[PDB]
């Protein structure tokens, strides 16, 4: 591994593995999987019912005390039965470490709101609802935060079109801004960039 | 080598010119039409054919790294001349 | 920027403050999914448009972590030098705009002259005054011109007097103090729980700085101090930002003195494009240039969360790779989001004229808040 | 390491208290700020006399686009479509066909300058230095239509700015 | 705590799609064919969903190609055919499913080239 | 700066500093706008031999994340994610402002 | 005694040894009701007993700060009430029970 | 089988109750909205539009979808009451500037290829 | 040119009073500078 290759830290990998095993042991009721990546990141996979217990444990426990909510977001994977996965990123100032917690849901199953655990989660859950349509139960005030008033649909879903369905302009007859079906003078050009001759053998999937 | 349409418009190097019944001509009334006066085909046709005493010649368009990628041209066919795929320059062996 | 602010007032006092955002929501995160990684790089220039190269650096670090490569040392030194220059730009903008909103309006011009000089540095290094796109996921695009370091040294040896004039105008003025002292006080526990970062944390006495605890490029090879507040008000945050300007000057001096020689992008033509002469003389170089500028480089599958100490706080990106040359998902973390979320709490029991001061001390730019 | 910005203790001796009272009653810091502003008035302003004086620029500056050509006079573009593929804003539209002499040349080359982000990716993707971003920036337009450039406009821009473009490229090409 | 309701999933009223872009479109479920210009097979692993092609006309100015259907560039990826079918059904799109084409195994023999009496004997190599 | 002596004295007194030492307007001290050509050093991978790409391929060394405690398949001391952070030092260059 | 701990909202606590002892006693009492085989109970008991033995063997407050590896005894006390509240909440939650259910077949398969 | 987690309602009856509550609230709000926004429509056709929007989702046979639609309608009502919308957002429900799309086979055949 | 002026004001142009077809006694603009003098005037090079 000469200078063009990224250096690998063994000590952090072992520490994160040990802490993941520790967290898995303490909460067997919810934790489903623990992973440590080759660039020293620890993410924990839990059941949806354990969002509040796991987050409260990670925030309040003396050994964890992850007091800072770095980010909360969602990822849309249409091929899964549970369409959306919910990702929590946490930072610990006491021990100078970062942890990730992943959850899953679909269109109709609500997720428990974590505003009681982290005050920062309010606007993040509002944005998740606005962009993906994931409902959060017991939220103080859940409503759109980014889309226009009266906007229909959720744009960050994979089946939503890039340019949407309606566009805006000014009409002199009605003397106001109106919404009409979208027509583009030049259609967005779609490029097929993926090549054959796979790049990374280490990620090859079984031929099923 | 700019030509003129029978109606009166200039013909571009790509050969574009609106036909007589075309309504889109109205965009040029009270205005002009943008046409480049220098045609690349005519300009490259005026270049002399280089004479080299080798079967294979290399061309980079002149200027080293300011030209095009370097390519090699075969000059065994005496019927025609070797033409650069990028620059359009022509090379030829000293026939007779 | 542009903000819609719905509030309830009982007499002079502000009872409730509800900010409405989305007036600059362009849908950047969905547009990124239709681009390659290099094609998606320039969006980060436009995300937080007061500190551009910092967003470039964050995105480049994320892509480098996913690619399992590292930039050459000279590239890292250039990145840190221009990050400190960009921090100076951002702090000038924040402080001068806060003063302008209060009503000073003279230091705005005084320091925007220096901002114009730093824009000249940007234009000389990349040909663009603000959205340079200089920091790439393999290093930097081009090497510095032969006379750039001398001009940077000439600029940076007179900036302390400009900061001194700013302090003479603002620091000890009684009107400025009565405008900023004991305004928008936030406790350390509330700051931590609400997701604050950067100066919003350090003004309450929390000792946290990502360049110190989790350094990324070469920040562990330079020494500097971290200003810490004591009361958690607007005045302490203003003092912290001024001290950060001085520390940025210190780091700039250190970077200027210790610039090493060598190449500027990783010597791996499957990630970084080759030189023009190589592309025009070598078959492999031409093939790699073609494939890098048409399809792009493939990134191994995986997800990462990379954060840097941006001038406005912790700026992070949650980048997800599916193994192709286009990102599957790109979530952007902006400190202004959490700061504007906490604005409602910070303006409890304050005058109507204090909301402007709180917004100014939060250092909010809506390009990163709305994305 | 870390510093304290506002962690001082005011002195409570009689002289210090009297000094602070004099500051309160006589407005010393206000007069000092006034003096700063007055002094700053008597120094030369930084204003330049535009348009008779111009702001400094660099050979790396990205301005209006142009299509260049070889010294023989033939255009450098070979319709490889790398610039159109790399364009982050999808502002380039290209069509091509063999010419009357069999050359690989474009029949359509449009750049929508109201979609362009002026990133310069096209000129660094070009393998033959055909498309560049010239130094011109004073090309404001009164209508949206005139900012939609076609091949003729870009070739005219190249013929118009070739001297400066070539000088700038000669200055900067050793960094590329 | 559990409804235990029995009915097929239908989220059509929640997606915000216009009325005439739901029951009028026709999605296609298929495994993309291998590009014959290349011998690589990495692009024939997943299942793709795409909509029916609609009108494209020439812009009167600049001669660009215009469109009116927002779903002209929408392509989805699924691990299996069942996932794509379920997604299409729950989104209310009528679909046609094409069974995956797999290249059948072949009997290759280098010694067959140099045959004593068989026609497989090559003239050159 | 082409300023008279009296004006320089007045501005210096009113500001409280010596301005002529640190002027904010650029003069001949800046570098010339025309520079010599730059040679530019090559990268480490420019060797002619002992430079096989498989020995310097960062991307192909990436691996899927390690799985610990897959639920589908002693003293035991308590542990923390990382050793506790050391307290910062009080900046023995200018501890107080 | 010191003043102005440095964190806004965190006041100086005189006589912190008594407060720490009371909080640790409360934490142990709450832990006593948890099932013995629970990992949370034994781990938190080990940590709390370690800290209680550490504080019972040091009268000085600064040396206690250095030894406890937390510093600023006031925030250690804050962490103590945080742990006590978490212990009560976790006793209510009972997470030592087995997993609620497994995820679907390919819920965590990446890529695709 | 197919056990699923409730959002708000356990069966269809509670869903109908919430739908009736939301319809009542909208029917109250229509006249005040018409007056406050200085709309050119009458209260009668505004309430008819509310009725049409409620009829648009009359075929839903799942409590989760029903009460999620109720949640979205409550969000719209909150936006309308607090005057967070402008006249354009309210007037977008009527499509007064869009040409009337014909339905018969001949008209669609003549206009273009779109079925 | 005047090298004693600070950077930016050390070079300037006095525009002509009659360019291609209009009277530019009052109506002058920065697009009237030819490319070579454009390069010199914007300090892209030190050589006129
Ligand atoms: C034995 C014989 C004794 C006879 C009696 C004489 C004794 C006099 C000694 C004291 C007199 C001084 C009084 C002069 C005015 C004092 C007013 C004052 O001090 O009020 C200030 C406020 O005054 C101001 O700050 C006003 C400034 C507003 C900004 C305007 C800029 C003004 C500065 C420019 C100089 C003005 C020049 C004035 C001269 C004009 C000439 C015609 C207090 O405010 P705070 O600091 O917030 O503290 C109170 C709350 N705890
Ligand atoms: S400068 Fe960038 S955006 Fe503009 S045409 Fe070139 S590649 Fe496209
Ligand atoms: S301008 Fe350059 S990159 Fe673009 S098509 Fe022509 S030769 Fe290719
Ligand atoms: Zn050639």
């Amino acid at each position: 591994t000469r200078p063009t290759i990224r250096p690998r830290n063994d000590v952090v990998h072992k520490q994160l593995s040990a802490f993941g095993q520790y967290v898995a042991e303490i909460l067997p009721k919810y934790v489903q999987q623990v992973q440590v990546s080759c660039f020293n990141e620890l993410e924990i996979f839990i059941h949806p019912d354990g969002v509040i217990p796991v987050l409260t444990f990670l925030r309040d426990h003396t050994n964890a005390q992850f007091k800072s909510l770095a980010d909360l977001t969602a990822v849309d994977v249409p091929t899964r039965q549970n369409r959306f996965e919910i990702v929590y990123n946490l930072l610990s100032l006491r021990f100078n470490s970062r942890i990730r917690v992943k959850t899953y849901t679909d269109e109709l199953t609500p997720i428990e709101s974590s505003v009681t655990v982290y005050k920062a989660a309010n606007w993040y859950e509002r944005e998740i609802w606005d962009m993906f349509g994931v409902f959060f139960a017991n939220h103080p005030d859940l409503r759109r935060i980014l889309t226009d008033y009266g906007f229909e649909g959720h744009p960050f879903r994979k089946d939503f079109p890039l340019s949407g369905y309606v566009e805006l302009r000014y009409d002199d007859e009605v003397k106001r801004v109106v919404a009409e079906p979208v027509e583009l003078a030049q259609e967005f050009r779609k490029f097929d960039l993926n090549s054959p001759w796979e790049a990374f053998p280490a990620y090859r999937q079984p031929p099923e | 080598g700019v030509r003129t349409s029978p109606t009166g418009e200039k013909v571009t190097h790509t050969g574009q010119a609106y036909d007589d019944g075309d309504y889109r001509r109205v965009r040029f009334s009270d205005r002009q039409k943008e046409v480049n006066e220098n045609f690349a085909i005519d300009l490259i046709a005026e270049q002399p054919v280089s004479e080299v005493g080798s079967r294979v010649i290399s061309c980079d368009g002149g200027g080293g790294a300011l030209g095009h990628p370097r390519v090699y041209i075969n000059l065994d066919k005496e019927t025609k001349t070797g033409t650069c795929g990028y620059c359009g320059l022509q090379f030829r062996q000293p026939h007779h | 920027g542009v903000l819609r602010l719905v509030m309830e007032l009982s007499g002079e006092m502000v009872r409730k403050c509800d900010p409405h955002i989305g007036l600059l929501h362009r849908g950047t995160e969905k547009l990124i999914e239709y681009k390659t990684y290099l094609q998606a790089l320039p969006y980060f220039d436009r995300l937080d448009y007061v500190s551009m190269m910092c967003n470039e650096q964050a995105y480049s670090l994320a892509v480098e972590k996913l690619l399992n490569i590292q930039p050459p040392p000279r590239a890292q030194w250039i990145r840190v030098l221009f990050g400190e220059i960009t921090r100076l730009l951002n702090h000038i903008m924040a402080v001068t705009t806060h003063a302008l909103d209060i009503g000073a309006m003279t230091p705005f011009f005084w320091m925007f002259e220096e901002r114009e000089k730093m824009f000249e540095f940007y234009e000389r290094v990349s040909g663009a005054r603000m959205h340079a796109a200089y920091i790439r996921p393999g290093g930097v695009h081009q090497d510095l011109p032969l006379g750039l370091l001398d001009d940077i040294y000439e600029f940076s040896k007179n900036f302390s007097f400009r900061i001194d004039e700013l302090e003479e105008m603002l620091t000890n003025n009684r009107i400025w103090r009565n405008r900023t002292v004991d305004i928008g006080v936030v406790t350390a526990e509330d700051a931590l729980n609400y997701g604050f970062s950067g100066v919003m944390l350090r003004g309450s006495g929390i000792q946290w700085d990502l360049r110190k605890t989790q350094p990324y490029d070469v920040y562990d090879q330079v020494e500097f101090d971290v200003p810490i507040g004591s009361r958690g008000d607007c005045y302490d945050r203003y003092l912290c930002r001024v001290e950060e300007m001085r520390q940025s000057l210190r780091i700039i001096s250190q970077c200027l003195n210790k610039m090493p020689p060598g190449e500027i992008k990783v010597d791996d033509a499957k990630v970084s494009p080759p030189k023009r002469a190589e592309m025009k003389t070598s078959m492999e170089s031409l093939i790699h240039h073609f494939k890098l500028y048409t399809e792009g480089y493939q990134v191994p599958p995986g997800a990462t969360y990379t954060a840097i100490e941006a001038p406005k706080g912790e700026f992070g990106v949650y980048l997800v790779s599916d193994g192709s040359s286009r990102p599957y998902r790109c979530k952007i973390k902006a400190p202004g989001f959490a700061h504007l979320a906490g604005l409602d709490k910070m303006s409890k029991g304050h005058m109507l004229a204090d909301v402007v001061a709180i917004i100014g001390t939060q250092d909010i730019v809506f390009g990163e808040v709305d994305r | 390491t870390y510093k304290f910005v506002n962690m001082r203790e005011p002195s409570m001796d009689m002289k210090s208290v009297t000094d602070r009272a004099a500051q309160t009653l006589l407005w010393t810091e206000l007069v000092r700020g006034l003096g700063m502003t007055l002094s700053y008035l008597f120094r030369e302003p930084a204003t330049i006399n535009y348009p008779f004086e111009k702001g400094p620029l660099s050979p790396r500056f990205r301005g209006e686009h142009a299509l260049r050509r070889y010294p023989s006079g033939e255009e450098r573009c070979i319709a490889c479509k790398l610039c159109e593929a790399v364009c982050p804003a999808q502002a380039i539209t290209i069509e091509a066909e063999p010419r009357a002499d069999g050359s690989r040349r474009t029949t359509r080359y449009d750049i929508d300058m109201t979609k362009c982000i002026y990133c310069g990716f096209c000129q660094e993707a070009c393998p033959v230095d055909a498309i560049v971003e010239g130094p011109n920036f004073e090309f404001s337009t009164e209508t949206h239509e005139e900012l939609l450039y076609n091949k003729e406009k870009l070739l005219n821009n190249g013929d118009k700015w070739e001297a400066e473009i070539a000088a700038n490229i000669q200055a900067d090409y050793l960094y590329r | 705590q559990l409804i235990a309701v029995d009915e097929k999933l239908d989220i059509t009223t929640l997606t915000g799609v216009p009325e005439e872009h739901i029951k009028t479109r026709k999605v296609r479920i298929f495994v993309p064919a291998r590009n014959n210009m290349q011998s690589g097979v990495n692009n024939t692993k997943k299942w793709k969903m795409e909509f029916d092609t609609r009108e494209r006309w020439e812009n009167p100015l600049m001669g660009w190609s215009s469109t009116a259907d927002p779903l002209s560039n929408l392509v989805l990826t699924f691990s299996t055919k069942e996932d794509a079918v379920a997604f299409a059904e729950k989104n209310g799109w009528s679909f046609d499913v094409e069974e995956r084409k797999v290249p059948k195994p072949k009997s290759k023999s280098y010694g067959a080239n140099f045959s004593w009496n068989k026609r497989t004997r090559v003239s050159t190599k | 700066a082409s300023a008279t002596r009296v004006i320089q004295l007045l501005r210096n007194w009113a500001s409280g500093r010596d301005l002529q030492a640190k002027l904010q307007l650029r003069y001949q001290e800046i570098s010339k706008r025309t520079q010599p050509p730059p040679k530019l050093p090559v990268g480490p991978s420019h060797k002619l031999s002992n430079n096989y790409y498989c020995t310097r391929d960062g991307r192909r060394e990436a691996m899927p994340p390690s799985i610990v405690m897959s639920s589908q398949k002693t003293e035991k001391k308590a542990v923390t994610p990382a050793p506790p952070i050391k307290r910062w030092e009080l900046s023995k260059d200018q501890p107080y402002l | 005694l010191k003043k102005t701990t440095g964190l806004v909202g965190l006041a100086v606590c005189e006589t912190p040894h008594e407060r720490l002892k009371i909080l640790y006693t409360k934490i142990l009492d709450v832990l006593g009701q948890i099932p013995k085989n629970a990992a949370y109970r034994k781990y938190t008991e080990q940590i709390t007993n370690e800290k209680l033995g550490m504080v019972k063997a040091e009268p000085d407050v600064k040396k206690l700060e250095e030894q406890l590896q937390g510093g600023q005894i006031e925030e250690v006390i804050l962490q103590a009430e945080n742990e006590l509240s978490l212990a009560r909440k976790m006793l209510r939650w009972k997470p030592w029970e087995p997993l609620v259910e497994e995820p679907p077949a390919n819920q965590w398969k990446w890529p695709i | 089988g197919t056990s699923v987690k409730p959002i708000f309602s356990r069966d269809m009856n509670e869903a109908k109750r919430r739908v009736r509550e939301l319809y009542r609230a909208w029917y109250r709000e229509v006249p005040n909205t018409v007056h406050l926004f200085q709309l050119d429509i009458s209260v009668k056709q505004g309430r008819d539009k509310v009725r049409e929007m409620f009829m648009k989702n009359a075929h839903v046979t799942d409590p989760r979808v029903v009460d999620l639609l109720v949640i979205k309608g409550k969000m719209e009502l909150e936006e309308t009451i607090n005057v967070w919308k402008q006249r354009t957002h309210i007037m977008r429900f009527f499509h007064e500037t869009e040409a009337p799309r014909p339905t018969d086979f001949l008209s669609k055949f003549y206009v273009g290829h779109d079925p | 040119e005047d090298n004693k002026q600070f950077f930016g004001r050390h070079r300037w142009v006095i525009y002509t009073t009659e360019m291609n077809g209009r009277d530019t006694f009052w109506d002058v603009d920065g697009s009237m500078v030819p490319p070579e003098w454009h390069r010199w005037l914007h300090c892209m090079t030190d050589d006129p």
